[PDB]
């Protein structure tokens, strides 16, 4: 049963309408199921065995017994009357609402009173080790003392108490065994209250740690579940909710992408210069498009986001072509008639609104840095919007310069601001990009092999790649994590890649002489690398040409692997190289026991 | 908030009810129940 | 077998969902309140993970899901 | 009342749900068959539509529907 | 109860599982319950009618009882073991499935003999008038006979049988009322077996028809609800689906529909011609854009339909530019790079493609009709679909001429062939386009009051407006037909109107010296014709500056009235002017009493 | 068509099924079913 308890109302017969939440003077009682008092009972413990140091300092009030709090009453437990009725519970152990309150601010108050001794015992404890994990090591207890009555600063609790600290302390060490009183000598054994759960987090030699192994386990587990690593490669269509992008903002260096290796960034490759102009706060000034291509941030498939131009540290020649001074940078949107890569000349430029220029011409945004002036770091910026595009089938985010008077010295400059280091920020997670155009869902398994080298860097601050990138990542974890894809084991995960290329390649065999015969040797190590070179590099996976990897197969193979692999890492998987492991532990203990031989040398 | 009456025993537009936040009892209903492997068994 | 703890997942789930009560009734979803004891029984036997083992734990009218059930 | 044709219809409505049963359980929705006599009841009155012509129809334990049931 | 019967294959006790559809040698026993009974009763008695006609050929055998085809079984009888728990029934009456297959074999066996004897009865029944609707008229039998003894065709089946198909007639002829042996004369009441629906058919006097006035109700009923009349004028979201759009395909004429009366055709008035070149079937052709604005059909806006422009009958002078003739008519795609309404000379068109030429030059497509050589009768035609068109900012589709080369002559002809009646067909229901765009759900009350006068007579087959336009439709056939609003009767319709105008014109009224009193009898007569025009011609209340009808009130308000108002009509709706209708009905029975009075003479 | 086993009477994959119209027997449900006022009552 769980739940408040419910007790008929209307008497004797108990239907499931003639009961009723059992409340009264004291709020309702809730039912204490019997995990619900492991909790409180081993919150309780935690807090009794500071029991030497609660009358020491007349604070506390006695030991906090579970069974002040609760009571014994009867009835019918549930969560609604109607499934109450299926829980008739006799002489149960409930706590009543205002209980559930004490209990709550005891523990609460009892835990500051504690959190504080127990910090004084700690800088105490802990200053000097004592815990090793492999084999044993001692340290005379006359120097060890005679020792910390040193170290300990003069504000601690362990000096105005030493053994009404140390009987809190035997109980949490078994490093320290007090010395029996009727035989006066140690014990072998260590008997401190935590005697079980100390037993089993000492890093057992057969496998590194239980308490280690398992939690990397199923803390793995959790993600695989979590995110939805599982469906990694899944093809077809979905939301991009279900790829959790959060926190996603990335920066580039465009006037540098190329034009094919990332749809959201066209150029002005024209012949001569299409020098236009435009009344911004009056003055009239000079968009250039210079000499060179000039990469312009298309503005369509764009994501309304939060464009931050930093133009910073780059170079800035108004040394030269005095013309450049002047001319106060700016990012500014161009809407042209023809689509660009077809815009010749000025007449063919619609529009030019200057949506973020930079008060102060150039010359008091330079700074000399031996010669060759550069730009004080400062951030031009947008804010694009889906739809204040709306239509408008060609227009470009462009930062530029803005020239108040163009010359013949600005002929083979080209002021294009787009070298510096522009960080577009999506502000509106629900609609990302893919190959160009804004959708709301992706395809993952069509963004796989499917990207370029670069398509790949280049990619737009929470567009597909970018999310199919996110999402391989965390994947990228789980076995980098928990499974053992980096030592000669042929693992859970090389393994389910390797079953895929001889499946494969036997078909290809099928048909034909079939004069070779599958490997084996060379495909369980061709596959190894494959799932290696995976953890390593999770991106790969996306570029065109990578070896295995890129086969629709793998991935889709992998993941549902490395997934039933983590359901069943038993506990001890930690066996995996717990010999060089144990090897290396016994090797600490070696030299810290060492340390205490000093310890017991200099304070004798 | 039109009154409805047996359904459920509270109406919502009901006499005397009262929206009022107390630091001491975070309101939470059982999200992190455990089913992982080892633990559901 | 469906020892102690076990059963109080089943029953923290089922808790979470009985409590949604009044909505199930209103919209005539549903089907009445899930009580856990629906879908176990009351067998009694010996209860291990193999032979050898099951043999160190005679239970008599333990609480027990069957498969099919566990499926429900 | 529920004159004999008119539960016709709300047998013949319910009897093409129930037809939908072993999809009901399969996917855990519906809450059993709905048999049409449980929204129903026996009373026995005279049953008119207005208490003049209602004299003329005395009906014992015939089949009415309330009006919160003709709701479910 | 209903459904197959069950019974306890477990025995005795019969629980939702120890049951079973007691099937067998002969099938299933179904229920039978007291209504279905009501069908193959009313069925057999049809037949049993035409007993005298059976024996007198020899066919048939014997009359057919429908307790021969069922049997008297008892069980459990639902749809499911479940239910079918809950509905003991004993010594119900079921008919087996082999047995549903007799009676309805049988019934249909039978139901060929009659429907023959069942058509000669009638040609020489009905050759003789034997309804009237108002008062009585009689025609001395023996002249009646005597005289049919002559019309009737040598093959009927009425000259083979006369006192054996006018047995089978009395029961269908309360007109004949055959004389009764014991007493040689007539009976006043005539009894014929449909005694009933035979009373509840005539046309009484006081309310026109109980028959007709109660299903041109319960008829109105249905639409009400299917089409979903409801819900007319609703301001929200709803997919196009919602308003079954079917049998849908509008045609036009082009080239004549301005640019800003319906958005799916934009024009190029530019000041030139715009003579531009395309390599079509080797050949060489000018498309022109002649002098005038030639209007185009956009392909933007364009729900993927099935274009066929018709050229004919229309004028086509190549008599005199010369230049019109060899040039074969054809529909063509016109890529352009500025936007249309842009686009001012040739380098402005991107591409030109004949999606569908005419074979054969313009002089053997034409025909001499006085002079004006006409277009004989052909159809071009595209299948424009919404994706071939991607990405492509500007695409017009233009039914132009081609002509093989231009010349001076055809400097002020300009060959759109536009003006040729083009039908456009939707083919793809699900997607609709409103003001320009295409999309999967209207907004009802946005298409109210915001076409003009032919911002609907132009709007593109199968888009909101044509859509808003086919429901308002039915629901204006709703209140035509069953609703009054066409008598002094301030009916339901024109009276939910009413309502509105005061509410509306009292609260214009409030604040201010109120010197104005609302009126009503001016009121209920404004809302007469208001509701009127409605019925009228459904469509007006789309169009911007039309009284009462296009404010917001109305129409959510109208139909919600109508609906209730059928809700309601109780049977008699028919007293409407069933005074006229009735002295109408005694004119005509006093006519063809005139008739019976020939028939009575002539043949003697 | 994994075999299920009693959830209901048939299995699909079963023993010896048949797919075979018949003209006598046009498979039909029960969509017309009159609810309209004055026939509903
Ligand atoms: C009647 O429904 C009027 C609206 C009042 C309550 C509607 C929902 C908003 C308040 C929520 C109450 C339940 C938990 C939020
Ligand atoms: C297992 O599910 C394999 C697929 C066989 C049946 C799937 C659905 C197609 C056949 C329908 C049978 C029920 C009525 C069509």
């Amino acid at each position: 049963p769980t739940g408040k308890l419910w007790r008929p109302v209307g008497t004797s017969v108990a239907t499931i309408d003639s009961l009723a939440i059992v409340s009264d003077r004291f709020g309702q009682y809730s039912f204490v199921n019997e995990g619900m008092r492991e909790t409180f009972s081993k919150a309780l413990f935690d807090i009794n065995m500071w029991q030497p140091l609660f009358q020491a300092t007349k604070t506390g009030c006695g030991p906090i017994v579970l069974s002040s709090f609760t009571t014994t009453t009867s009835g019918y437990v549930g969560a609604t009357a109607g499934d109450a009725l299926d829980n008739p519970v006799t002489n149960g152990v409930f706590i009543s609402t205002v209980q559930i309150m004490n209990l709550q601010r005891t523990i609460a108050a009892r835990m500051r009173d504690v959190a504080l001794w127990q910090k004084h015992l700690d800088t105490a404890m802990t200053m000097l080790t004592p815990d090793i994990s492999a084999g044993s090591a001692s340290c005379n207890w006359k120097s060890l003392l005679a020792f910390a009555k040193d170290i300990l600063p003069l504000d601690n609790l362990c000096l105005t108490y030493p053994n009404e600290f140390y009987n809190v302390a035997i109980h949490r060490y078994p490093a320290l065994k007090p010395g029996n009183p009727d035989t006066k000598l140690p014990d072998a054994q260590a008997h401190p209250l935590g005697e079980v759960a100390g037993a089993f987090n000492a890093a057992t030699s057969e496998v590194g740690s239980l308490v280690g192994s398992s939690s990397t386990l199923s803390q793995a587990i959790s993600t695989m579940a979590g995110k939805d690593l599982d469906l990694i490669e899944a093809d077809t269509p979905l939301p991009v909710s279900v790829f959790t992008p959060s926190l996603a903002p990335r920066s580039y260096r465009p006037a540098f992408i190329k034009p094919e290796d990332a749809k959201w960034i066209a150029e002005f490759n024209n012949s001569s210069l299409i020098r236009k102009t435009l009344t911004y706060s009056g003055a009239t000034y000079t968009v250039q498009l210079g000499p060179g291509p000039t990469r312009v941030i298309d503005m369509n498939a764009m994501i309304d986001s939060v464009l931050t131009l930093d133009v910073s540290g780059t170079i800035l020649p108004y040394d030269t072509n005095p013309d450049l001074s002047t001319s106060v940078p700016a990012f500014v949107l161009i809407q042209t008639s023809v689509p660009i890569q077809q815009v010749t000349t000025a007449a063919n430029i619609t529009a030019i609104t200057v949506v973020s220029a930079a008060g102060a011409s150039a010359i008091n945004l330079a700074i000399n840095v031996r010669g060759q002036p550069r730009f004080n770091m400062l951030h031009l910026q947008a804010t694009f919007e889906r739809e204040t595009i709306t239509g408008i089938p060609y227009i470009y985010g462009l930062g530029t310069f803005l020239i108040p008077s163009p010359t013949s010295s600005s002929n083979f400059s080209n002021p294009t601001l787009m070298d510096g280091l522009l960080t577009v920020t999506p502000v509106l997670l629900r609609e990302t990009t893919y190959k160009g155009e804004v959708v709301d869902a992706i395809v993952p398994a069509t963004v796989m092999a499917n990207q370029t080298s670069e398509e790949v860097a280049s990619a737009l601050a929470n567009d597909a790649i970018v999310l199919v990138s996110n999402h391989l990542n965390k994947l990228a974890n789980v076995v980098g994590d928990a499974i053992p894809v980096a030592s000669r084991t042929d693992d859970s995960a090389t393994s389910a890649i390797v079953s895929r290329l001889a499946v494969q390649h036997k078909l290809s065999q099928v048909g034909q002489a079939s004069p070779t015969p599958p490997d084996y040797p060379l495909l369980w190590r061709r596959a190894k690398r494959a799932a290696s070179m995976f953890v390593s590099n999770p991106s790969l996976a996306l570029q065109v040409g990578i070896p295995v990897l890129t086969q629709s197969g793998m991935l889709s193979a992998l993941t549902s692997g490395v997934g039933t692999a983590l359901r069943t890492g038993s506990l001890g998987k930690g066996v995996t190289d717990a010999s060089e492991k144990l090897r290396a532990r016994q090797s600490l203990t070696v030299a810290k026991q060492a340390f205490f031989d000093q310890i017991g040398s200099l304070w004798p | 908030g039109n009154v409805q009456t047996s359904v459920n025993t509270y109406n919502i537009t009901g006499d005397g009810n009262s929206f009022t936040p107390t630091s001491d009892m975070t309101s939470t209903a059982a999200p992190a129940i455990d089913l992982k492997p080892g633990v559901l068994n």
